[PDB]
């Protein structure tokens, strides 16, 4: 069975390098081409360029050629793509694929690179109360890295949840989390957010209060 | 390069429905050894593109039948016929007959429902957020439909664009709709020299934003 197995996900400090590896099984190492493909968060993909181990051959999207560098250790079957000088148009999910000639491809399952100088740091937990159904929520707000785990009641309120998807600004991660309830639950009842971050092995709760 | 033009850009179907989707390169894909490299994939949240369709016509193995590709020249086409729950996703066509190779910017395939306005929420910062010395002023736009929406945030009646962050949800399993958040971050200083904060919802179900706001 062919296999693709690439490197885990990486956190690379601002104007370094980074080599990222794609390791084949199944087949004779040196007869498939390698190709790299680029997709940043909620964007398509962008082909970066085409290696062949068996003879060292490459070649590389225009876009990427100050970018990207091709390698490989035929003794580990293994293919490298080295990314320069990092900025935040890098930071992307990597995926390797590979191919005989005229033959189908099969995909690795992506490297996510992601630019930041920020060390592990975890969340500030924010409680969102207002000024039939009610909506509350939670601010979680200054973590490095992804990702973070948020329930609320300990999981015993799964309905009405929203947790939207963490951005990146000035280094740090930020994410929000609503929660919907009848009113006749709020403030009469506790609601609870709970916020774990497995990188700082920290997990805080907040109790949402009427301001 | 070869530009490859996918559309829809979107398309709302019910499960059972027939689907199809176009591609269309600028320039013959047609490679010299007579082949034409065309193929699909598609590509669901968190995971990696999968193959469904290669040398335009071609199931890949393991692939329903229910999925079909066809084309010739620059003129290409995938039919879903009965569309079921995990055929939702993004789909892409690849040429790999002239580099560089080139993708279609996708088009995604999501469930129909009924529209339904954003329910709007407006979140003044939390008096410990104010302790540490920063504003986060949070707006939610909660299940609606469909997935296209704008938010305006105003300061005492002014625009500001400056500090913004937007996220949006998958489409909801549940219920089939869409939610956004909104979080306008000030410094604390700038914050207590304001009164009156907005967040407007443009969204097609109305010809008037929704507003909400709080005051200081
Ligand atoms: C992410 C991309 C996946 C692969 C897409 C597609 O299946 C590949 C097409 C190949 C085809 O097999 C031969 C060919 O020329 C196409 C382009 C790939 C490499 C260039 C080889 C040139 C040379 O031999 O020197």
């Amino acid at each position: 069975k062919v296999q693709l197995q690439q490197s885990g996900a990486e956190l690379v400090k601002p104007g370094a390098s980074v080599k990222l590896s794609c390791k084949a099984s199944g087949y004779t190492f040196t007869e498939y081409f390698i190709h790299w493909v680029k997709q940043r968060s909620g964007q398509g993909l962008e082909w970066i360029g085409w290696f062949y181990p068996g003879s060292g051959s490459l070649n590389y999207n225009g876009k990427f050629k100050d970018k990207a560098t091709f390698t490989a250790d035929k003794s580990s079957s293994t293919v490298y793509l080295e990314l320069s000088r990092l900025t935040s148009e890098d930071s992307a999910v990597y995926f390797c694929a590979s191919h005989a000639y005229d033959k189908e491809p099969y995909w690795g399952q992506g490297t996510l690179v992601t630019v930041s100088a920020a060390k592990t740091t975890p969340p500030s937990v924010y409680p969102l109360a207002p000024g039939s159904m009610v909506t509350l929520g939670c601010l979680v707000k200054g973590y490095f890295p992804e990702p973070v785990t948020v329930t609320w009641n300990s999981g015993s309120l799964s309905s009405g949840v929203h947790t939207f998807p963490a951005v990146l600004q000035s280094d740090l991660y930020t994410l929000s989390s609503s929660v919907t309830v009848p009113s006749s639950t709020w403030p009469s009842e506790t609601v609870t957010c709970n916020v774990a971050h497995p990188a700082s092995s920290t997990k805080v709760d907040k109790k949402i209060v009427p301001r | 390069d070869v530009l490859m033009t996918q559309t829809p850009l979107s398309l709302p179907v019910s499960l059972g429905d027939q689907a199809s989707i176009s591609c269309r390169s600028s320039q013959s894909i047609v490679h010299s050894n007579g082949n034409t490299y065309l193929e699909w994939y598609l590509q669901k949240p968190g995971q990696s593109p999968k193959l469904l369709i290669y040398k335009v016509s071609n199931r890949f193995s393991g692939v329903p039948d229910r999925f079909s590709g066809s084309g010739s020249g620059t003129d290409f086409t995938l039919k879903i016929n009965r569309v079921e729950a995990e055929d939702l996703g993004i789909y892409y066509c690849l040429q790999g007959s002239h580099v560089p190779l080139t993708f279609g910017a996708g088009t995604t395939l999501e469930l129909k429902r009924a529209d339904a306005a954003p329910t709007v929420s407006i979140f003044p910062p939390s008096s410990e957020q104010l302790t540490s010395g920063g504003a986060s002023v949070v707006c939610f736009l909660n299940n609606f439909y469909p997935k296209d929406i704008n938010v305006k945030w105003k300061i005492d009646g002014s625009e500001r664009q400056n500090g913004v962050l937007n996220s949006w949800t998958d489409q909801d399993s549940k219920d089939s709709t869409y939610s956004m958040s909104s979080t306008l971050t000030l410094t604390k200083d700038e914050y207590e020299r304001h009164n009156s904060y907005t967040c407007e919802a443009t969204h097609k179900t109305s010809t008037s934003p929704i507003v909400k706001s709080f005051n200081r």
